[PDB]
């Protein structure tokens, strides 16, 4: 009984250590993923803007060439 | 700082020479009609003068110069540039005075909708909704803008954004005591989350909120609603939400404040509650 | 006679609740009329109507014992069709009634 | 002092329950944002492909016309 | 009856240790990797802004030259 | 709403104007021979009217107008733009008419894969399989589409997507088709993951499903495959799945339904089912005699 | 089946048309001087033929067609299309015969480094290292490619890719009885992981492996290295790694082979090891 209870105490202290480590690790998870989500959002916006601008650029350049 | 106010002053002088450019448009462009690029560079100097103003920490002046450049730039050509300038003016006006930011954002919305860009229109609608919520007290306008953005996003199979917009609207409605819309949205989103394995675990909260908004309106239907959620989702009763709800609705059958007061205090003993849920419970359990 | 959709409501008065009669609006029905309340193809329950002025047209009121026996809830939509009792057969000669204390 | 150990074990059990529940609650929303990021990511990928194809064809046609 | 108490205790500790070590080892690699995607998307941003500026200047110069020729 | 009705009215006006524009263009071609600006402008009008119309809450005719514009554009030796418009029209028809969307998506797949792009073709095949299986109750052509998508993905060494598609195909096959293909696919995916940097501890489930399929075939095959998995994967030896399946096999050998019932019930109680293990277990129980 | 056969037949027709095209086009260039459009059309025909060959599941001939198109295009004084064709040929040759895939990928690397770009060069180097490792046994070439890629990554400030390449190189070196280089790389990466708010959790593993590989040499050096590592990282003693190292050190010190084996078995039971670490521990037990 003594050995079993001592082993259980070791197991519980390991429980708290591991769970707290994983918890801090997880808040880091969340922070990093939110930052990446924001910055990909900005990149997607800029992608759409560039696509539209370059499409109208080709359109007007081809129209100008046709004018020649 | 004030070395940036000095260049702000010479940016005002640049706006003055742009006034000279419009005077040229008045008088001298009769012979320089081909100087459309002159008007374009006049708009460019307007825009960079607005940029110097922004760097000078004059938000009102920066927004005014941005909107003036946008107005001078929409000469039936390069409409996208005019829309970008208008949204920049709105961003500049977000701080200080955001009222005209609202109108310029509507103008950008109209430009994009005519062009056909729906994602940008919905995002700007969400932006104006949030500026209303954070600046003004009107929620109805924010609710309408969020619903409209959700409609755009669902029109192009952008389901997640519409789902979140509807979730926010339903939460506000439950706080705004419109329980039919809240229950419908909560059950719809719960069923949608149940569809995919990724959001399979989340259905418990949505079912709980739908059941709460059911139980507030018609107490007897609370039993039927919790039952229906349970067979529809066999792993809903196991959830603490369903057990707690059953405890509250069964205690309410007999008039004993101690029972459900102890229940809610125990529930708060394991996890802190939110303003929405706490206010809901305090309102509902009074009668 | 064919049955029309309505809304289940709560009984307005304690005595009417004790009367065990579905409280209905005068504009929609009459006291003494018998109806069959259908909530689903397999759930039909027969009621006797008692008119009260407070009943809004377009809804039917049931008391809490009635709303528990009949599986009816406030705000729910319920189709009510008039019911005819065969008096040569359905007149209750002797009914076996179980009784118990409602309140402990 | 085994009863004191049992009481401490109960308290630690409660603490573990709270911590695990908080972790699960945050994990659910972590799922939701990963879904959102993937949703946006697919659209940006498709837009990139479209712009690349339009640009290849446009520049090639212009170069051919130049000759 | 303490035998089954010990049996459940050893099962509890065994499963706890293995599963906890699994999570601890697993998360590390993924989150070491996420920074690589972050910096790749940084490079995407840099190249893309340069690309956009390049086309903007090229198109405006082409329009100006075409107007000059006419 | 006034906006919707006005959008629908102006879209009809624009469609009529586009039809008259194409008629006048075919007339002017012989009349004046202006080139091809007229046809491109008519296509532009059609596309603008179609986008406004799909903004107008109406979908079917918007997709039809997009298809017409795409056809007229492809008439001008333009393919990628026409193919993209075809894809958009199919997406619009998704909620209006599945068959038109399916046909447009086939045309887009053919043109794209002829160009040289396989990833878009594979994604379109996955979309076809999803749209078919989600609303139409059938698998076989969905299985074919998943297999084609996996093949296209593997052609460019994109292993993850092809593996996922093959896993889905094998799961559907086991649910409905014979278990040989499912057994082979599950065993392959399980054995190709002993060294997985991040999947070191789930090959057990794949091998367990393969063993369950073996048991659904025959007891002797069940046990032989059970050993094969045991020695092949040492970690699987200590897995709870190993003990559960061995207990189930030894129970089924002796013809005692009670042991099987208690084992399955305990397994369900400790851990939830998956709707696929339960069906196979019930089919096994049906043959206890 | 039928699709593959039809693709192969159409592709054979296209190839025959392509040889006819190249022959008649060179003849017409000689006799009429029509420019270079015909050569470009022939190159595009070759590219489409290679694409349809890959469709037909004939990777050797598809890669041959890609290489032919690359050679023809670079003969036309253009690089990027030639490099893309060469890398596509390598991808086709990746399966079946990768030696010519290796050669064409090396040519692609050569042209890319001639242009001046780094990232693609390092990616191709690591790809060739992977090809050598998976299809060949000459791990030395893989080590050299990893070294070149790591140098490029470190120079371009891409610390993550360089760290990964260095870790792989150290693993391979310590695998082939080389410890000094392995010791240096492992301790360097561990030190690099000191201040990392995230990699700090992983910093211990590199030090543990470094201590083991250093202990492959002698005992006293291992004790000094491990105590130095503990002093550098005060919390390293918290993990089971330090106690395991100390126990193994004393067990080897007092020739307690059975105790060493029992401790290794206990560690394996609590956490299974890999082939490499088990080999290292058995090698340690040999003396």
């Amino acid at each position: 009984a003594l050995s079993e209870i001592e082993t259980r105490h070791s197991e519980i202290i390991k429980l708290e250590n591991s769970i707290r480590e994983l918890h801090d690790m997880f808040m880091d998870m969340a922070m990093l993923v939110e930052s990446q989500g924001e910055m990909i959002d900005r990149i997607e916006y800029n992608v759409e803007h560039a696509v539209d601008y370059v499409e109208r650029a080709v359109s007007d350049t081809k129209k100008a060439v046709k004018y020649q | 700082g004030m070395d940036t106010s000095g260049k702000q002053a010479e940016a005002m002088a640049l706006l003055a020479e742009a006034e000279r450019k419009v005077k040229n448009s008045q008088s001298f462009f009769s012979g320089l009609f081909g100087g459309s690029s002159k008007i374009e560079e006049a708009c460019e100097i307007y825009a960079r003068a607005a940029n110097m103003f922004k760097m000078a920490k004059n938000w009102s002046a920066a927004g005014n110069a941005f909107c003036q450049a946008a107005q001078l730039h929409l000469q039936l050509q390069s409409k996208h540039d005019a829309a970008t300038c208008f949204v920049d003016a709105g961003n500049a006006f977000k701080k200080a005075d955001p009222q005209e930011a609202i109108n310029c954002l509507m103008r950008a919305i109209e430009i994009y909708t005519d062009m056909g860009r729906f994602t940008i229109a919905a995002k700007h609608h969400i932006s104006i909704a949030e500026i209303y919520e954070t600046e003004l007290v009107d929620v109805e306008k924010a609710i309408a803008h969020y619903e409209q953005s959700a409609d755009y996003y669902k029109g192009e199979e952008s389901n997640s954004s519409a789902n979140k917009c509807l979730l926010k609207v339903a939460g506000y409605a439950a706080q705004l005591e419109q329980y039919q819309k809240a229950i419908d949205i909560y059950e719809q989103v719960g069923t949608s989350a149940m569809d995919s394995p990724l959001l399979k675990y989340s259905a418990k909260d949505y079912f709980f909120k739908a059941a709460l908004c059911h139980f507030c309106i018609d107490m007897l239907n609370a039993k039927l609603a919790v039952q229906k959620y349970e067979e529809l989702f066999p792993a809903f009763s196991d959830s603490r939400e369903c057990k707690l709800m059953k405890k509250l609705l069964e205690a309410h059958e007999e008039q004993n404040v101690d029972s459900y007061t102890e229940s809610v205090k125990e529930y708060d003993s394991i996890s802190r509650l939110d303003q929405w849920l706490t206010t809901m419970l305090l309102r509902i359990k009074k009668t | 006679m064919a049955g029309r959709s309505m809304q289940a409501a709560r009984c307005p008065t304690d005595e009417l609740s004790l009367s065990n009669c579905a409280v209905v609006s005068e504009k929609d029905y009459q006291s003494g009329q018998h109806v069959i309340v259908r909530t689903s193809p397999n759930h039909k329950y027969i009621f006797t109507l008692r008119t009260h002025p407070s009943v809004v047209p377009g809804s039917v009121a049931f008391s809490l014992p009635q709303r528990k026996w009949a599986g009816l809830s406030i705000g729910q939509e319920i189709e009510v069709a008039l019911y005819s009792f065969d008096k040569a057969k359905q007149c209750i000669g002797t009914m076996t009634i179980e009784i118990d204390f409602l309140q402990k | 002092r085994a009863d004191q150990l049992a009481d401490e074990s109960l308290e630690s059990t409660r603490r573990m329950l709270q911590l695990v529940e908080e972790s699960k609650d945050a994990g659910i929303r972590t799922l939701v944002m990963l879904d959102e990021q993937g949703e946006q990511l697919e659209r940006i990928e498709e837009g990139m492909d479209q712009i690349n194809k339009d640009m290849k064809e446009a520049e090639k046609n212009l170069t051919d016309l130049g000759k």
